[PDB]
């Protein structure tokens, strides 16, 4: 069964689509058709196949030649700096 | 020249200590450093801030 | 007996003693180390260097354009058929110069 | 964010919890949610910056609180940080950090005992009953 | 239902002739009172587990069924005589069961 | 390790090399086809949410994932038409 | 220098490893000096009991009984009977020393003096007891003597008995604890020690001590009457000495653990002022 | 003796619970702090990530980016993604170190930073 | 340079979106921690094919459950580590008490593995493994680089303060004596079951 | 080289190919019955941590205990082999002829087939 | 005899006030317990959950804040 | 449960171990092993040994090890219930006193029949 707990005794990340999918598909006269955006949702946080697409993605895209530096964190500010631009912290200086 | 090792093994030899120097090169210059990982390489310093470079 | 039969019947040659002039030389090894190094070459060692390359090459770019920004800011780097330009946000990207 | 370590956040915030209380009731506000588990940080960023920089405003103190704070520091580094165990001296760190003009007068009024080096050992001395928690 | 009926069926033929001791009845008595429990599972986990007790219940029968009889042979009273049919139930039930509950 | 050469006398590196090796090149071989060639193939992830997919699979995803919106769209619509007219009935 | 130093970064790491290595050997020494020590009092202890001066002339009023006996033990020879399997002959004493000398690992000294942040040291006890009781088994079947094996069954007859006998201590423990590390008794431990509550069954814990310890009337495996020598009837020199210092090192950290689970640890019998003492003190 | 040393014992335990109180009081005036702390160094991460994801699949198209990146129909709930979730300690992490600084920094100084 | 030498005939772009699909094919990922423990539990695993000794079998049992302890420990659950380890040496040590009383010399049938191997089980593998990953899409660790990964640092201390936990046998109580208690009554009466057939057994 | 996933999936099947590979031995089958529920266990756990399933992680002792029930169940029936005279070696306990036996030979218990 | 002793025991343990009355009969679990354990739970019905001290709203001092 | 430390300490006792085995080959200089027909034979208090590698004992206790493996496994199932009895609830209560009830009854039924001591075979 779906006990809803995590595995230091707190809440399961997926309950709250759960209860979500759960409460619709009582509601609905169609529950398979009408739960369609729920139901996904809850498949979504427990198998999370769109992050995995979505790195293979990132991964190709990588692979190929389009990035060449990403701007620095000024974390003093909680800003970002072009990487063109000299500071104090950047690692080459 | 001559070589009692065949041309192969020195091939492998080459790229195996490419490897080893751009690794540590990579892990030596191109690190922020923040982390003692290299002893006697990085400064054993007293931090007195949450980031200070070693 | 019937259990021992076979060791019974069993027919055994007596060994015949040569000197072995190789046994120090290890060629089962030597093999195993042939193999090895010809995967790890044409595997590992290829896709090493290619990336260090490409490493390398993302890095003089990245060099590049930081002192090209401080002779003349705002204007795109143009190497090797290749334009990097800096988004608004600060983002260098590489793209085909034409 | 504050080029801060840990237990000196958690000495500094024993006081500022007091200063930002707005701020801090806001932000609390913002993450409240119906189930335990956390809320989404893109919805709580505006409060929490504000909640960040009124307590950099608090972190800075008076000169005549160095001392506490310096074995405020001490005590939490010994021990590894446990806020209760050290809760005397980051009494004293708030009490200085509250009105440091009384805190001349609370110095005068100091024993001979008192006026000594603190040092910590928590292996040598575990306390009473500690649980460690 | 069914089992009440075979059970009734069955005492009759103790009454008839007893090869059958008190703890092949206890074993039956088990599985009487957990195999239907089986119906009541709402998860296959807690199914499952039911069927694993039933099928150590069922083990347990196949355990304590009677092996040397007092027949009218009296031809074998000083020679061994070899009968591998407890041994193959057993060994059989065993790795089913084993087999089955790993799957 | 006390006695070290005593103990490792008879398997100082393995019981039979050739088989170990055979053992790690099976090993090595079929990781390397699991995850650059079926792996891959059973996940689909090349064309996925792809604007013009060459691939059925994933031309039969996109069709679903429409048709399901379209649906869900639909049905909103006219629930709230419906609620709008029983909420003006209801004041008459 | 800035060329030359990455082809150093695994290089000045070695020393490291090598000052570990120094640390482990000298943790090690020791130890051993100290279960040395044990064997020395062990013959003095039993010298009073029976009314004798016990070793008097191996040094100077015999305090280098232990340092002769384990030089002696180090030169006598060791020869492998040619029926047995010349492997594991050697094989299982070196895997018991090995194991022995881990057993110090699982110790603490204090609310957190540990060599390693470990948790579950009565896990650690309980695999390590298994291990040396595999060793011993599988010495006495090696040795083909057949009072050897005889005492590796009753070995193993008495590692069935210590299962459960010590697994159930340990669970009428961590029910207090609440957990498997040493330190969490003490803490409890400091106003009574555990064994006022253990008082009824304290012939039990007595029982438990002495069966996990292998001492008398638990001797079995050993037993040098029943038994020729036991399990180590076939095993000299260094071979035997290992399996002695194994035993001694589990009496002592077994003395140990029940000093720190039962008896306060490193806490002072502040049982003894209870009626005296306050609870509170308030300005 | 076995009653009332079990009756001791919860004295000890009930005492050490008040004592908690206190130290869950302290510890809930310092949260604040950390948590926003926490809360902007994660958001920063989040953007530089999402300004990566951005550039990198803007090349197909804006909405093939927008579609790859969006996750869920209802966004009132926060599920981040994980590999693993963690289960020792509470759900925590020990050793936040490689390999060879979780050895040597057993033996060797200079590994411990000293959060004071 | 890579990029001026490809600039006389083409783009590094266009050179590298021809050749990295070569290069990603013939890189290899992977962490030399993770190759030795699935390497050893599959060596372990040809020798136990290849062994028929039972005392060596049970000794590569020992050594697989080691293995799969080791697994445990670095996918980071040590508290299973130990309770497997605990649990199945004492197995192991009943088995090797068994092989004691049972097939005391160690002699094994005389068995040739080689005939049943290219006659059945070789090609029977080679297909099994051909048509068999149910492994859908889990990506490997260096598929992309840890620094996208920021989950991890995420802190929750008002959790965290609000927790009062100490052990990690919450989660194991929750399922034994909370929702799973049905299967641990279960299981209770199975074990007693059992110990009656193992008595019913002897007799 | 293969993911924990991937590698734990194939290795049970393959635990399984061993046990039905290797000769049957009751002792032998036994030891290899007790690694299958151990590969079980070592998946369920892995699976529990994945998801976060507090079900698939308690698995571990509900499995330890049909194992440790199961391997009693097969001491006593290889201890029972004894008294009902079987070879544990179960291919010993027929006259059907095996290749794979390299001493595997029966005769009938007679002296002589023909006596005139 | 014991376990009599202690389920007498308990159910005599309601004079008590509501924090001191019997665990056995009054359930005390923290909040990872309570909140599945009441999270649609219309025989209790506790209410709304207060994330950010783990409790729910009809539990006695739920929020309990400085001040 | 620990970390590489212990792998590196299980290494820094295997070296240590060789420095017996060094103090062991050194040892060899003050003593000389002729070679003898009984001396590297089996001990059987001053007698030749009839029987060798067929030692088979009888393992006639063998229900305490079948007892064992169950009632390890009971006790286990306890673990999590102790360590977090400051949480029991009535549940918890009722179920840790069933379970504890089981194996009781399970001990009390071994000891009416008789099978944890040894027997003729
Ligand atoms: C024992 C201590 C170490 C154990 C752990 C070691 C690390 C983990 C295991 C790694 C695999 C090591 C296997 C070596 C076995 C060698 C056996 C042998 O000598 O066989 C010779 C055998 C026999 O030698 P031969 O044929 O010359 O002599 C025999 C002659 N006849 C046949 C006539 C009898 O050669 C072979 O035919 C097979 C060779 C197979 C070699 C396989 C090498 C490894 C393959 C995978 C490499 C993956 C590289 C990935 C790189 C990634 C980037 C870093
Ligand atoms: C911690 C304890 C330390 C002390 C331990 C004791 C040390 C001293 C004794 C050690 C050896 C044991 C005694 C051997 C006596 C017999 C000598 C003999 O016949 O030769 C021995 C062995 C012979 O092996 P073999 O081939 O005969 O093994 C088969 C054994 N039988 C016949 C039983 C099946 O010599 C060698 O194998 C040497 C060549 C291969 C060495 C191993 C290579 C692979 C693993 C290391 C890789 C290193 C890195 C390079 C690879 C790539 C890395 C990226
Ligand atoms: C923190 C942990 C502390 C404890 C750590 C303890 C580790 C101590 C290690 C000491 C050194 C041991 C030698 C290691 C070096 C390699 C040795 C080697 O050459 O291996 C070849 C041998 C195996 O190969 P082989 O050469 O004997 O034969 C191959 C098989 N045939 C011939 C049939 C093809 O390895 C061993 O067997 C070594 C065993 C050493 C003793 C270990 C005892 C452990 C406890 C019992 C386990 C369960 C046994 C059950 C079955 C009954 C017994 C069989
Ligand atoms: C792990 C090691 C063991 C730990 C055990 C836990 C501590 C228990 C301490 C003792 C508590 C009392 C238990 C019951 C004693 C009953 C004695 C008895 O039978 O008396 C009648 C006996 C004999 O009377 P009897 O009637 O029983 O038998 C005699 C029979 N007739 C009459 C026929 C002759 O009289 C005595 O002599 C009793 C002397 C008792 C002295 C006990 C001293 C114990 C000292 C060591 C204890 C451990 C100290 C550890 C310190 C650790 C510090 C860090
Ligand atoms: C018959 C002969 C009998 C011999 C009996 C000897 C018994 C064994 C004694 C072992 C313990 C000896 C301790 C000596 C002091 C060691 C100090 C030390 O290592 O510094 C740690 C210190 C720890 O300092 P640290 O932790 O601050 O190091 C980190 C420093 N930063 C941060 C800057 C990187 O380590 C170092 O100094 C670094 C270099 C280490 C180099 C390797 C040292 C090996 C020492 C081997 C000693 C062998 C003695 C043999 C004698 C033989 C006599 C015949
Ligand atoms: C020269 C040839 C070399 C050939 C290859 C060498 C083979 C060596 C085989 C044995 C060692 C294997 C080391 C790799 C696996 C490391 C697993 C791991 O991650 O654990 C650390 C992990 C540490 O994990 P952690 O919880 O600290 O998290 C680490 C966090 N990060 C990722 C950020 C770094 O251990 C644990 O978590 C729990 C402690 C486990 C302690 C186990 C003690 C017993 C070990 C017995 C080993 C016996 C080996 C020899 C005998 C048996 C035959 C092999
Ligand atoms: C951190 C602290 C470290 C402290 C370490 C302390 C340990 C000290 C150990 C000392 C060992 C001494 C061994 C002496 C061996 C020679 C004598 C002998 O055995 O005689 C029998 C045989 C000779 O027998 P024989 O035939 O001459 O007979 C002698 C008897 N009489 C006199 C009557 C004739 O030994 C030999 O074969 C001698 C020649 C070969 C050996 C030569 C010396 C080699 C030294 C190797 C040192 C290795 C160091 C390794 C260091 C790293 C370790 C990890
Ligand atoms: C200039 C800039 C740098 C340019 C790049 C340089 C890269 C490094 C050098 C790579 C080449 C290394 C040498 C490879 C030799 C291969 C030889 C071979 O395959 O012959 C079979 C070989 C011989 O058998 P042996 O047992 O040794 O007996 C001797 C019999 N004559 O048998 C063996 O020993 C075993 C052979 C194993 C073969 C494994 C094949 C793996 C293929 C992986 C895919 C690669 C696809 C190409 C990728 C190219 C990308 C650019
Ligand atoms: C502590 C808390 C509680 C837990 C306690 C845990 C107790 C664990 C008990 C372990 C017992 C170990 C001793 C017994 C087993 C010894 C190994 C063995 O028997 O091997 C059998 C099998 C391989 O056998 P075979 O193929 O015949 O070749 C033998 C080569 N060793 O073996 C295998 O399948 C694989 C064997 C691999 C051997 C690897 C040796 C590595 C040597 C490293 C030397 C130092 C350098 C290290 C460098 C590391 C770099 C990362
Ligand atoms: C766990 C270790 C520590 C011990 C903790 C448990 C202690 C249990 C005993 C507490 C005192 C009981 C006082 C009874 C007074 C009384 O009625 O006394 C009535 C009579 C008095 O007889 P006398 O005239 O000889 O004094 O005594 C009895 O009936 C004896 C009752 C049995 C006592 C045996 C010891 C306890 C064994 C465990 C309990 C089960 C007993 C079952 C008996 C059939």
């Amino acid at each position: 069964s779906y006990s809803g707990y995590s595995l230091n005794g707190g809440v399961h990340p997926c309950l709250p689509f759960y209860e979500r999918m759960l409460q619709c598909a009582k509601s609905e006269a169609l529950p398979i058709k009408m739960c369609t955006a729920q139901t996904e949702d809850y498949l979504e946080c427990h198998h999370r196949k769109k992050q995995y697409a979505l790195n293979y993605a990132i991964k190709k895209e990588l692979n190929n030649i389009r990035i060449v530096a990403l701007p620095r964190y000024d974390e003093e500010n909680d800003t970002f700096v072009p990487f063109s631009q000299a500071t104090a912290d950047h690692i080459f200086q | 020249a001559v070589r009692f090792v065949g041309p192969l093994n020195i091939v492998f030899a080459g790229v195996a200590f490419l490897m080893f120097y751009e690794n540590n090169y990579k892990k030596l210059y191109l690190n922020p450093r923040y982390s003692y990982t290299m002893p006697y390489l990085q400064s054993a310093k007293i931090t007195k801030n949450l980031y200070e470079k070693l | 007996q019937n259990n021992d039969r076979w060791v019974y019947e069993r027919r055994k040659s007596n060994f015949i003693a040569q000197v072995d002039y190789e046994y120090f030389k290890f060629n089962h090894w030597r093999t195993a180390w042939r193999y090895f190094r010809n995967i790890f070459l044409l595997t590992a060692g290829v896709s090493f260097l290619y990336n260090m390359e490409l490493d390398e090459g993302l890095g003089g770019l990245s060099l590049k354009y930081k002192e090209f920004v401080k002779t003349n800011p705002g204007q795109d780097l143009l190497i090797g058929n290749i334009r990097v330009t800096q988004r608004p946000n600060g983002l260098l990207v590489a793209v085909d110069a034409h | 964010k504050m080029n801060t370590k840990s237990f000196e956040v958690l000495i500094h915030s024993q006081y500022a919890f007091d200063v930002c209380r707005e701020q801090v009731y806001n932000f609390e506000d913002c993450r409240q949610t119906d189930t335990p588990l956390p809320k989404d940080p893109i919805h709580c960023k505006a409060q929490a910056k504000e909640v960040l920089s009124c307590y950099k405003e608090a972190e800075k103190m008076d000169p005549i609180c160095l001392s506490s704070f310096n074995d405020s520091r001490e005590c939490m580094f010994k021990s590894d940080g446990n806020l209760y165990n050290c809760k005397t001296w980051i009494n004293q760190y708030v009490t200085c950090q509250k009105n440091p003009a009384a805190f001349a007068e609370f110095l005068e009024a100091s024993t001979a005992e008192q006026l000594k080096s603190k040092k910590f050992d928590f292996v040598k001395n575990r306390g009473h009953s500690d649980k460690y928690l | 239902i069914f089992n009440n009926y075979f059970l009734y069926i069955t005492e009759k033929h103790i009454k008839i002739l007893n090869n059958y001791s008190i703890d092949y009845f206890f074993s039956i008595i088990n599985i009487t009172l957990f195999i239907p429990m089986i119906f009541l599972s709402n998860t296959l986990f807690t199914f499952f587990f039911l069927i694993e007790l039933v099928s150590c219940a069922i083990f347990y029968k196949f355990i304590v069924s009677k092996i040397s009889f007092k027949n009218s042979n009296y031809k074998d009273n000083y020679f061994s005589i070899f009968s591998k049919n407890y041994l193959n139930v057993l060994f059989y039930q065993y790795w089913s069961s084993f087999f089955s509950s790993v799957m | 390790v006390y006695q070290g050469f005593k103990v490792l006398r008879r398997n100082p590196t393995f019981y039979n090399p050739r088989s170990a090796g055979m053992v790690a090149l099976s090993y090595f071989a079929y990781s390397y086809y699991v995850n650059k060639y079926y792996k891959p193939q059973n996940s689909n992830f090349e064309e996925y949410n792809s604007s013009h997919p060459h691939n059925h699979d994933e031309k039969v995803r996109q069709y679903h994932e429409k048709t399901n919106q379209a649906i869900r769209d639909a049905v909103l619509e006219k629930r709230a038409e419906h609620d709008q007219r029983l909420r003006e009935e209801a004041k008459l | 220098g800035f060329w030359i130093a990455p082809l150093f970064v695994n290089i000045l790491s070695l020393p490291l490893y090598l000052v570990m290595l120094v640390y482990n050997i000298v943790c090690m020494l020791l130890i051993t000096l100290v279960i040395a020590s044990i064997t020395l009092i062990e013959r003095k202890v039993l010298s009073l009991v029976q009314r004798r001066v016990g070793p008097h002339y191996v040094g100077y009023r015999g305090r280098l009984q232990y340092i002769a006996d384990a030089l002696k033990l180090f030169i006598k020879g060791i020869v492998v009977p040619e029926g047995s399997n010349k492997f594991w002959f050697v094989a299982i004493p070196s895997a018991a020393g090995a194991i022995c000398y881990t057993f110090w690992i699982n110790s603490m000294w204090g609310p957190s003096v540990s060599i390693f942040d470990l948790e579950y040291n009565l896990v650690y006890a309980t695999i390590l007891s298994i291990l040396f009781s595999f060793c011993i088994m599988l010495t006495g079947y090696f040795s083909k003597s057949k009072y050897a094996f005889m005492a590796s069954i009753r070995c193993a007859i008495l590692m069935l008995n210590i299962e459960i006998f010590l697994g159930l201590l340990v669970i009428n423990l961590i029910f207090i604890s609440e957990s498997f590390c040493f330190s969490v008794f003490v803490i409890y431990q400091e106003i009574i020690w555990l064994i006022f509550i253990f008082f009824g069954v304290s012939g039990l814990i007595f029982i438990t001590f002495l069966l996990e310890t292998n001492r008398a009337p638990f001797d079995l495996a050993e037993a040098e009457s029943e038994l020729v020598t036991g399990y180590s009837v076939e095993y000299g020199g260094f071979y035997f000495a290992l399996y002695y210092l194994g035993e001694y090192f589990h009496l002592f950290f077994f003395s140990m653990v029940i000093s720190i689970v039962l008896f306060g640890g490193w806490e002072l019998p502040n049982f003894l002022y209870l009626f005296l003492l306050n609870d509170f003190n308030i300005l | 003796l076995q009653m009332w040393g079990v009756g001791k014992i919860i004295e000890i335990k009930k005492f050490m619970k008040r004592r908690d109180i206190e130290l869950k009081g302290l510890q809930r005036k310092a949260a604040p702090f950390m948590q926003s702390m926490n809360d902007v160094r994660h958001l920063a991460l989040r953007e530089r990530n999402d300004m990566l994801y951005n550039e990198l699949l803007s090349v197909h198209g804006e909405e093939y980016a927008q579609k790859m990146q969006k996750r869920f129909h209802q966004t009132d709930i926060w599920a981040p993604f994980r590999h693993r979730y963690a289960y020792m300690y509470n759900s925590s992490n020990k050793n936040v170190k490689d390999y060879k600084q979780v050895t040597l920094s057993r033996y060797i100084n200079g590994f411990d930073k000293f959060n004071v | 340079f890579l990029i001026t030498i490809t600039s006389y005939f083409s783009n590094i772009i266009e050179f590298n979106s021809y050749i990295i699909n070569l290069i990603d094919f013939i890189t290899p990922l992977f962490f030399i921690e993770n190759f030795v423990i699935q390497f050893f539990i599959l060596y372990l695993f040809y020798l136990l094919i290849v062994n028929n000794n039972l005392y060596y079998i049970l000794l590569y049992i020992f050594l697989e459950i080691v293995f799969f302890g080791l697994f445990l420990c670095l996918y980071q659950l040590e508290l299973f580590t130990g309770f497997l380890w605990v649990a199945e040496f004492a197995i192991v040590f009943i088995a090797v008490v068994l092989l004691f009383y049972l097939n005391i010399d160690g002699l094994h049938l005389k068995y040739n593995h080689n005939i049943n191997n290219v006659l059945y089980y070789t090609p029977s593998l080679v297909l099994f493994l051909i048509f068999f990953n149910i492994d859908y899409f889990s990506e490997l660790e260096l598929f992309l680089p840890l620094e996208l990964s920021f989950i991890d640092i995420y802190d929750d201390y008002y959790e965290g303060f609000n927790n009062s936990i100490m052990n990690d046998f919450t989660p194991l109580t929750l399922s034994y004596y909370s929702i799973n208690s049905a299967e641990f009554i279960i299981i209770g009466l199975l074990l007693l079951l059992g110990s009656v057939a193992c008595v019913n057994l002897y007799k | 080289m293969l993911t924990w996933i991937s590698f734990w999936s194939l290795i049970f099947w393959l635990i399984l190919i061993i046990l039905v590979l290797k000769p049957k031995n009751f002792i032998s089958i036994l030891f290899m019955s007790e690694l299958t529920w151990l590969a079980l266990y070592c998946l369920s756990l892995l699976f529990g941590a994945i998801y976060c399933d507090i079900t698939l992680l308690s698995i571990s002792f509900f499995i330890l205990g049909v194992a440790g029930l199961e391997f009693s169940f097969g001491i006593l029936i290889a201890i029972l082999y004894k008294n009902l005279n079987e070879s544990l070696n179960t291919d010993l306990n027929n006259n059907n002829n095996n290749q794979n036996i390299f001493d595997k030979n029966f005769k009938t218990p007679l002296e002589k087939i023909n006596w005139q | 005899f014991c376990l009599l002793f202690v389920l007498a025991d308990a159910w005599g343990r309601e004079k008590y006030a509501q924090p001191y009355k019997s665990q056995i009969l009054h359930g005390r679990q923290p909040f990872g317990h309570t909140f599945v354990q009441n999270y649609r739970n219309q025989a209790t019905d506790l209410g709304r959950w207060n994330h950010n001290f783990a409790c729910y709203e009809k539990q006695p001092g739920c929020g309990r804040d400085f001040d | 449960m620990g970390d590489a430390v212990v792998i590196h300490l299980i290494q820094n006792v295997l070296i240590f171990g060789i420095i017996f085995w060094l103090l062991t080959w050194g040892a060899e200089y003050f003593y000389t092993v002729k070679q003898q027909l009984t001396k590297k034979q089996f001990y059987e208090c001053g007698f030749k040994s009839i029987s060798e590698l067929n030692i088979q004992i009888n393992f006639n206790f063998f229900m305490l090890a079948v007892f064992l493996i169950l009632y390890d496994v009971e006790f286990t199932f306890l673990f999590p219930v102790l360590f977090n009895f400051s949480m029991f609830s009535t549940t918890e209560l009722f179920l840790a006193f069933f379970f504890i009830f089981l194996i009781l009854v399970s001990l009390l039924y071994d000891w009416l029949n008789n099978v944890l001591s040894w027997s003729a075979e």
